[PDB]
């Protein structure tokens, strides 16, 4: 079918996200369509927020934005695998420069959305993609249906503390302030991102596959397990640069301003010290 | 998916 004159839909590549054609260009892209009936119009709220994230390295290019009969439709750069994808496809087993690598990168995605005025909610491997082709060394952060401004786009006014607060984005990755109902902020997605990291170290994190009858009694013993689960614990066996950065992002304030700056030091450091090149060689580039 | 690693 066509859509908006120039794009042509392709099949699906995931739920909804379709393969197209830039007809006029001669390029791939990414369609997303969103039925207008829909109970919970979101893909128009998406397209905002990525519209004030244009000229971002790492933001996926929104090409246009319309509705096309009985669907709602934004075309964007067409992404590669997520890091999820190529976890299982490394045989969920990332060597330590290849943590370090994505780290930089990762830690930097979320400092533009932070100075955007944006908190993602939702920092996962499955939310972050690789670039294609000459854009194929690059980290991408996707799927901004859980963001929200954390401050006033004018005032830089911070939005209120408060609590009772319902868990939002991801159980496994969520942060501890998460899990107890406060309002997230930007040290959340931080937080959340050291989860990743030791997720990538480890295989798995610890409050991964705990038996609960419900979905609610299971977010709470994977609440549970979290807060009982030392740093020092959890990044036993890997470099204390992990362990550093969880205390960090754990003693920051609702309200404080991270030092991105720092917590990407601190890795570029341990990177130093291991002898490694910022060459962008990881461990997917050598699959036969 | 796991639910435990679904959006909600
Ligand atoms: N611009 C893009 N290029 C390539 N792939 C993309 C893409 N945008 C999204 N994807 C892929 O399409 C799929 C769906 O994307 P989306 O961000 O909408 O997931 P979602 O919000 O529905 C959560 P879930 O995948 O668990 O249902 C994902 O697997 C993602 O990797
Ligand atoms: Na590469």
């Amino acid at each position: 079918l066509r859509v908006g004159n120039r794009y042509r839909l392709g099949r699906k590549i995931g739920s909804d996200i379709y393969l197209g054609t830039d007809i006029a260009a001669g390029e791939e892209v990414a369609i997303k369509l969103e039925c207008v009936k829909t109970k919970h119009p979101q893909l128009h709220i998406e397209s905002k927020i990525y519209k004030m994230m244009q000229g971002g390295v790492g933001i996926p290019t929104i090409r246009w934005c319309g509705a096309e009969g009985d669907y709602n439709v934004m075309v964007m750069e067409l992404l590669g695998p997520s890091l999820e994808d190529l976890f299982n496809f490394c045989s969920r087993k990332f060597s330590l420069k290849t943590v370090l690598l994505l780290a930089d990168q990762m830690i930097s995605r979320i400092e533009y959305i932070h100075s955007k005025n944006f908190i993602h909610r939702d920092v996962k491997p499955d939310n972050f993609l690789m670039g294609l082709g000459k854009k194929g060394n690059l980290v991408y952060i996707i799927d901004f249906g859980l963001a929200k401004k954390y401050r006033d786009a004018r005032t830089h006014q911070h939005i209120p503390y408060r609590e009772n607060k319902n868990l939002t984005g991801t159980a496994r990755y969520a942060s501890i302030n998460t899990h107890l109902g406060i309002e997230q902020s930007r040290r959340d997605d931080l937080e959340s991102l050291g989860y990743v990291l030791m997720y990538f170290n480890l295989g798995s994190l610890p409050w991964q596959g705990l038996k609960a009858a419900t979905k609610r009694q299971k977010y709470e013993r994977i609440s549970e397990k979290k807060m009982s689960t030392p740093i020092e614990v959890l990044c036993k066996g890997y470099p204390s640069e992990f362990a550093t950065y969880l205390n960090f992002c754990r003693s920051l304030r609702f309200d404080d301003k991270p030092d991105y700056s720092y917590l990407r030091q601190l890795f570029r450091n341990l990177f130093h010290r291991q002898g490694f090149s910022y060459d962008y060689v990881f461990d997917w580039n050598m699959l036969k | 998916r796991t639910p435990s690693s679904a959006s909600t």
